[PDB]
């Protein structure tokens, strides 16, 4: 409750005596004639009374609000909902030179279809080759892959089928903001933060393009000194995954030396970045570690709960951050949450050809203690089934 | 034919201001070492009506304003765009075009006041470079006013006073830019056409405060209840909701001078 | 104030219209104003005219729009007695889709979607679509050269059902449902003028067969030439009256039984019509609950079409045509 | 000249304007005996109703309860149950809107302190076994055992928790509001704990190790909270006397919980600084 | 959303309705009677209620506060209304030096009279000379003025009672805000959460009376980043330039001083000033070096394009930043603007009778290198002709 | 061990997990510390540390209470685990405060 | 604008029993050692809806007695489905539909009276499970 709710009872004798000393002039009540129905009557009505102002005030709270009216509330404060976003990447075409050119070029990258950003210019250029700032036709996530030749679909005199994707990628395609999701960023603006510059460096990080995942330094990486006591961190540093782009998500070290430079500047700590003044850092990567994940036990279920559990099994060792370990119990409690709590099922975590791997340590227990900047990644999931089933045969 | 006189007209003060625009607007015609900054200005200028339209759209989930957000993008993120006055007029009247149908009336009021307030300043640079730059802050003022005046009519006034002073607050602004478009013979003919828009916006506002909604000012003898008030005004006590609006003062005890509309 | 009209022709707030009839349509991509304006002559004095022959209006139905869209004609008449009369009439804003010729330059639309063939049919005349129904995929789209912006699009809604009319502001709206906005309770007693229902038996179908051939990229033979067919049934009618409607472009699974429910309810709308005039004159897809219990209707009902209709005598009066509960 | 007043933005100069005139009557205006009386005009007029009208009378019982005064010449009637009707309208205004208004606002709230924390997630760092080791060697609340100290969860008495919550919710919404980092805005931000940050060196700094500060209280008295709507804030101590509470001896003699809110904000705002103290001293009233 | 006051009419048939079924157990209430009097009675109680509520929670919202009510729920968050501000400026006494100087001097300035903003000194100096910093004494915009030469109200013994303002620049005052030039101002310090970048203190140190523009250091200039042990920069210094007021734009140490004193702090490193906590700097100036343009080949140039490249070159070279040379290639391109590509035009520095300045040297190619903490000011620009053209005939 | 260094809000939830999980238990049924760890992995998350241990109260002996090679708490029939005390505990230094 | 008092209109009831459930129904925020006895009710109150159908058609041939037969089985053979709030309340609510749409009047007392009774009971878990019950 948020007003105060008082004791019914105490209620129903205040209504009862105020309807005594004024109508009645002093007098009690007779039990079920008009006057004491009428009292009842008002009753309810004070207690609808008193639930209507609960939720006129719960109408004004971030956490419990209708969607429309958190818009409302948050754009008065300066966030705002984030819109959906078109993919975006470069197209290198070539043909003969001289040829013309109109707006209605559109090329067929995969199963996309993607159109010019800028203006096209009106004739190809003497050197052959026009290279176009080139953007999605749909909306979302489906607008971003990881291709390097085209074809395109419209065609112009002079000018050949084949076209090049500059870069390789196609980065930027996100979808609407949901409700939820924009409650939860909006509340995390107005509640008391420490670290803050942590959490808006992060936040800043995500929207470099192709940048799928943010996260902290992880377990695997903290520091003593001779004396036996945590160090903190002067610098700001995290870790950054690119799961659309690159194996694993893990990138080379000069993409993410080039994010550091945007974000903090050259030299950092002098606000030339986006940074503020005196805010050093260093984003950084990881280096995967690849390992074997071995289900037993899993024939003896229904396919879907197979299909299912292989699945939340590879989200799972996919979307590890570095710098943490791959612990049995994870897995276990993975297969346990859907299989049911008296199912056998037995996993296990390999290395492929049982080679050594640097930063990876296998500890009695069974898990996969990986060291920092490092990463698990999953080489293949396999299930053992030796023909066992519910029934024999 | 009977006239219009009910409703703004905008395009001939767009169209005044799309000259006086492109009169004292050409990044090829200013010093080198200026061109980047007077362009900057203009990109920043677009980037506050972009924001002014997203935050005014809010709830609009529609892919129409997927692809305009898109399209805003698009103009921003190139480098030639603003170089040509053409591209930018084009731009800027586009810009608040799209503000304009976003919403209606009252939503449509903090968001156009910041946009007078942020080209409420003055250019530093000398010769011509300083005159692009105030050509960029006359027409994002003279656009806004113009919407918000626009946006103002489309709301009906709760009290003669409050349609008077929103009339006041935009024929201030129409003359202090008529003022600056005067100063030293700048431009004669946009000091006309300023003139011109600013006595035609009066007219409007004016009507709007004295004659859409004819309010008289009932003298009721004693401080009387809402519904009773509504009551005998009217015949009609349902209509105790509107004297909430223009009156302050408790809904057991409005009066004993109540605002409300002819009868 | 009874007032509900005034039409801007542009600003010029019309005061002298003797007469109108405004008509709207779910059956048609467009309406239909009809001014009648005096327009004396003295013949000695200059008098001036108004061309217009196009020059946009509007008609704000008691206070709140109603159309949008003089373009259609001018009508001067002329009589020695009561001469001296002018009939404007103006067709919806969706108007040159209906009278144009299609000129987009391919004319071979490839692995695209209904939705966009039809955006690209449209933005040729900058009419705002509003498309309010779903997203269906098509191989191939050859429009046939110079067929009509209008038919075009009919032929590409009806094959995946999808009402193509148009709304009050100016826009065309596809949609594939109702338009909500619930009102007036109709009760015979209450305010019917006049009231005709009638459920004819001669526009039924009892089993509705869709045939055709796949498009798809690959697909031949017999999975291209046998398999596709629905039959879909409407278990209302009764007797045996079957059908057989062909279907022409990318024959689905459910393309076919979209098309087959489509006019399945095409069929179903117009074996209930129920025109009623009203009294004074907002339901071009609303629905309303209706009661004529001599003629058994107790029943919620979607009008399809509104006509408001005026002359300074008798009049002031709205004609609806409403869709059946089956 | 302009004689500046802190400020969340360091130290802006203020001003005041005129009356203008238009503030719809509040909360604090309504009274039973007010519209009580008020109410008997919704009636209609007539030969049945003016007398009665006329000869309606109110006085205030004991608990508030503006009734009706029968004198021995009394006449039954409508007019009587419509005192009834605005009596209760009144006291139900009172006790369903003037609260569920007074808590919306954090500078106003009363009774929803508690709930306020939980919204602007405030976690104390003094109350956890893993805290910082910068944060002191023994904290006030900490006493020692031979495996370290150990911290005792403090119930300090309903009154004080009211009104401490309620300045560090004050001094979080101001916080929220984005300030620059300077020593005026953290001042005026963490001035609802009455608490104030000084320097503890003079000479320019910026050359020698350890910048440290010392926390400074303002006063020995929490602003309270009234839950009335005519009246003035009760002030509360703001510190507790160790002995009385019946704490183990290890702990501080006076335990100041605004103080550890205080330094826990602002040991949290200079936490990305590299070199910096914060000398606290036990405090007697 | 979710719950709203009732249409009246929905109000009333809903009260009626409960009374009737809770209390006379189904009967109609029948107009004119008891009941229907009690029914409008509940009813208008309800009424009043929906409508006292929706009062004050609008006389919450500060888009629609009644502006007393906007003075306070702003005023506990500390936001202020701005009251009438003075204005301000400098002057400068003549004296015998080492006379007596007092704390309540008063400058009049033609109707105006100002009064020393800063500490007056015990005594005048001893090269005769004394700039002060000056601030009206009556507020408001009639304080900016452009009077030159004023009077000593109080005549002092061994003092000129004829002082000058510097440039007649009085600038900075303003006029008082009103209830709606505050609501935004307020309804926008809510949007906006400050952040200490580079361009915050730029644009801050621009507040000082009379600071045309402030530039960051040069090539030229050599930064101490940090100071202390530490591991990111806190240190930081300007160049402010006051233009309309002072010789060649350049202010002596006596001001830049002050604005240091205020920006960054008295004991400078602690956030007594308006810098953030723990970040020194200076606000340093710097010392004008004479240069003398020679324009070789325009005299045959139309006037109006020589009247251009004039009131170009002048332009360019007053706005130079300190500590940035004046190299030939950046005159040259000034002339390659309007003349066209057809001109010849060479382009020469020198200095005032070819006399060595302190901090001025020529490189190979005739740039006019600079030393930092220096300015480029212009001495005066001449055009002559020595290589003969066909331009005449 | 380990609780300590997460949101009083999570200690919170945990806590009030783990001591409705154990008075719930079917007598003569062991409790074992994969089901509690459980309860911890799923609203901490995991990148966070969490481990727990069962112990006898002043480690004394009870009767039909053994303690497997794995730290389970095996039971024996006509025997169910009751709750004596929760306790949050932090000795594995980390960089969560700083 | 006359209104139909002859009738009730059920769907602001409808939608605001669809914002309480979904409200506190979240199969995947409890506890782990719950979820199955969660999912369970919400199945067996399912399974209720189909008897009553079930009973309340009886003499119903048309095929579309039959797809209604096997839509309900197909749902309740799955297992996954019930684990989203979004399937479970549309499993209701169109079960509910059906109950509603096979019968007419009278016919119809005993079977939903019988419900009234199956869902007058309590929830005996604690936290955030006896809500989701």
């Amino acid at each position: 409750c948020t007003i105060q709710r008082p004791d019914p009872q105490d209620l129903r004798n205040d209504i009862a005596t105020r309807f005594s000393t004024n109508v009645l002039g002093g007098a009690p009540i007779i039990p079920e004639s008009n006057e004491f129905y009428v009292v009842s009557l008002e009753y309810a009505m004070q207690e609808e009374f008193y639930a209507f102002g609960e939720q006129m005030w719960r109408e004004r709270d971030p956490r419990f609000a209708c969607c429309e009216n958190l818009v409302k509330m948050a754009a008065e404060r300066g966030v705002y909902p984030k819109p959906a976003q078109f993919a975006q990447g470069y197209v290198r075409m070539t043909g003969t030179p001289g040829s013309a050119l109109n707006q209605g070029l559109r090329f067929q990258f995969g199963n996309q279809t993607y159109e010019p950003a800028s203006v096209v210019p009106d004739q190809l250029p003497a050197t052959g080759i026009l290279v176009l700032r080139v953007s999605a036709v749909n909306p979302g996530p489906s607008g971003n892959a990881r291709v390097t030749d085209g074809t395109l679909v419209t065609p112009v005199p002079g000018i050949s089928s084949a076209v090049t994707a500059y870069g390789g990628n196609f980065c930027g395609g996100s979808d609407e903001e949901e409700c939820e999701q924009f409650r939860t960023r909006y509340l995390q603006r107005l509640q008391y933060q420490p670290r803050f510059t942590v959490e808006w460096l992060k936040s800043k990080a995500a929207e470099w393009p192709c940048v799928t995942d943010v996260f902290d330094l992880g377990p695997n990486c903290c520091a003593v000194n001779a004396l036996g006591e945590v160090v903190c961190p002067n610098n700001f540093e995290f870790y950054v995954l690119f799961r659309d782009t690159f194996d694993c998500g893990l990138a080379p070290q000069c993409v993410v030396d080039e994010i550091t430079d945007w974000l903090f500047g050259s030299p950092q700590g002098l606000g030339l970045g986006e940074a503020e003044f005196g805010i050093c850092g260093k984003v950084r990567t990881a280096a995967p570690v690849k390992l074997d994940i071995i289900l037993d036990g899993l024939s003896c279920a229904t396919p879907a709960q197979s299909r299912v559990v292989e699945e939340r099994v590879t989200d799972f060792v996919n979307r590890l951050p570095p710098s943490t370990n791959l612990t049995i119990d994870q897995l276990r409690f993975i297969g346990l949450q859907v299989l049911g709590p008296s199912f056998n099922f037995n996993v296990a975590i390999r290395s492929p050809n049982d080679a050594v791997q640097p930063g990876l340590r296998f500890t009695s227990c069974g898990d996969a203690e990986i060291d920092c900047d490092y990463k698990a990644c999953l080489n293949s999931v396999v299930v053992i089934n030796n023909n066992v089933t519910t029934s024999g045969c | 034919l009977v006239g219009n006189l009910v409703a703004l007209a905008l395009a001939p003060i767009i169209t005044a201001t799309e000259g006086s625009f492109k009169r004292h607007f050409s990044p090829d015609n200013i010093r080198y070492y200026n061109t980047e900054a007077v362009v900057s200005t203009m990109a920043q200028a677009v980037t506050q009506v972009q924001n002014a339209y997203l935050a005014i759209s809010g709830n609009d989930t529609s892919q129409d304003k997927w692809t305009t957000v898109r399209d805003f993008r698009n103009v921003l993120i190139d480098e030639f765009t603003f170089y040509s006055p053409a591209n930018a007029w084009n731009v800027l009247r586009n810009g608040f075009a799209i503000l304009d149908a976003a919403a209606t009336g009252s939503d449509k009021f903090n968001v156009l006041r910041n946009l007078i307030n942020w080209s409420s300043t003055h250019s530093d640079l000398d010769g011509e470079s300083g005159d692009a730059e105030n050509a960029i802050f006359t027409a994002v003022r003279v656009l806004s006013a113009a919407y918000l005046a626009k946006a103002y009519t489309e709301t009906a006034a709760t009290t003669v006073n409050e349609g008077l002073t929103q009339y006041d607050l935009i024929a201030a602004v129409l003359e202090q830019e008529a003022q600056i478009a005067k100063d030293d013979c700048h431009d004669n003919e946009f000091f006309l056409q300023i003139r011109a828009f600013a006595v035609d916006v009066a007219r409007v506002m004016v009507n709007r405060a004295y004659n859409s909604p004819s309010l008289i000012v009932y003298a009721f003898p004693g401080t009387v209840h809402g519904l009773v008030a509504a009551w005998e005004i009217f015949g009609d006590a349902k209509r105790s909701r509107d004297l909430e609006a223009r009156n302050n003062g408790s809904p057991w005890a409005v009066g004993p001078k109540i605002i409300s509309e002819r009868v | 104030m009874i007032k509900p009209m005034r039409i801007f022709i542009g600003g010029e707030e019309l005061v002298t219209y003797t007469s109108a009839q405004l008509q709207r349509t779910k059956k048609q991509m467009t309406g239909s104003l009809t001014v009648e304006i005096f327009l004396d002559y003295v013949p000695t004095k200059p008098t001036i005219v108004n061309a217009v022959r196009g020059k946009e209006i509007l008609v704000y139905i008691m206070g709140e729009l109603a159309f949008t869209g003089a373009g259609g004609d001018v009508s001067v008449n002329f009589s020695k007695g009561n001469g001296y009369s002018v009939t404007l009439t103006a067709r919806g804003r969706t108007k040159y889709l209906i009278d144009s010729s299609q000129t987009h330059p391919t004319g071979f639309f490839k692995n695209t979607s209904d939705k966009k063939v039809i955006e690209t049919l449209v933005k040729e005349h900058n009419v705002v679509l509003q498309w309010d129904a779903e997203e269906i995929d098509e191989p191939k789209v050859t429009l046939r050269d110079g067929n009509r912006i209008y038919n075009e699009i009919f032929e590409r809604c009806n094959q995946n059902c999808h009402f193509a009319y148009e709304t009050r502001d100016g826009k065309l709206l596809i949609t594939d449902g109702t338009n909500g906005t619930v009102g007036e309770d109709i009760i015979l007693g209450y305010n019917i003028l006049d009231f005709s229902a009638e459920q004819s038996e001669d526009q039924a179908n009892s089993q509705i067969t869709v045939k055709g051939h796949r498009t798809q990229k690959g697909v031949w033979g017999n999975d291209a030439i046998v398999q596709p067919v629905q039959t879909v049934a409407d278990s209302w009618v009764g007797a045996n009256i079957p059908l057989t409607i062909q279907h022409y472009g990318d024959a689905t699974n459910e393309g076919l039984q979209r098309r087959a429910k489509f006019e399945a309810d095409r069929r179903a709308a117009e074996s209930k019509s129920v025109s009623v005039t009203v009294f004074h004159v907002w339901d071009i897809g609303t629905v309303h609950y209706v009661e004529i219990p001599p003629e058994g209707i107790f029943d919620v009902l979607e009008c399809v079409s509104l006509t408001y209709t005026v002359d300074a005598k008798s009049t002031l009066e709205t004609k609806l045509e409403l869709a059946p509960p089956p | 000249m302009n004689v500046l007043i802190p400020g969340i933005d360091g130290m802006v100069s203020a001003g005041t304007l005129e009356y203008t005139g238009c503030c719809p009557p509040s909360f604090a205006d309504v009274d039973e005996c007010t519209l009580a009386t008020a109410f008997v005009g919704l009636l209609p007029s007539g030969p049945l109703w003016d007398r009665p009208k006329y000869e309606a009378i109110t006085t205030i019982t004991e608990a508030g309860n503006c009734a009706a005064c029968w004198t021995t010449d009394h006449c039954p009637t409508l007019v009587d149950y419509a005192v009834n009707v605005g009596a209760r309208l009144a006291s139900v205004i009172e006790r369903t809107i003037w609260p569920a208004v007074r808590e919306s606002d954090p500078f106003t709230a009363v009774t929803s302190t508690a709930d306020w924390l939980n919204r602007f997630d405030w976690v104390n760092c003094f109350e956890t076994s893993c805290r910082s080791k910068e944060l002191g060697e023994k904290t006030p609340i900490e006493y020692m055992t031979d495996c370290g100290p150990v911290y005792v969860k403090i119930t300090y008495p309903p009154s004080l928790q009211q009104a401490f919550e309620s300045a560090l919710i004050k001094s979080l919404e101001r916080l929220s509001m984005g300030i620059i980092k300077n020593l005026a805005a953290i001042n005026f931000v963490i001035e609802p704990l009455k608490v104030r940050v000084v320097p503890v060196d003079t000479t320019d700094a910026c050359e020698n190790e350890t910048l440290c500060v010392v926390l400074e209280k303002t006063s020995d008295f929490f602003d309270g909270v009234n839950a009335n709507t005519c009246g003035i804030p009760t002030p509360v101590a703001a510190y507790i006397d160790r002995d009385v509470m019946q704490l183990p001896s290890d702990l501080d003699k006076y335990i100041w919980p605004g103080h550890m809110a205080a330094e826990c904000i602002v040991r949290s705002l200079l936490s990305h600084v590299s070199r910096f103290c914060l000398i606290r001293t036990e405090q007697a009233p």
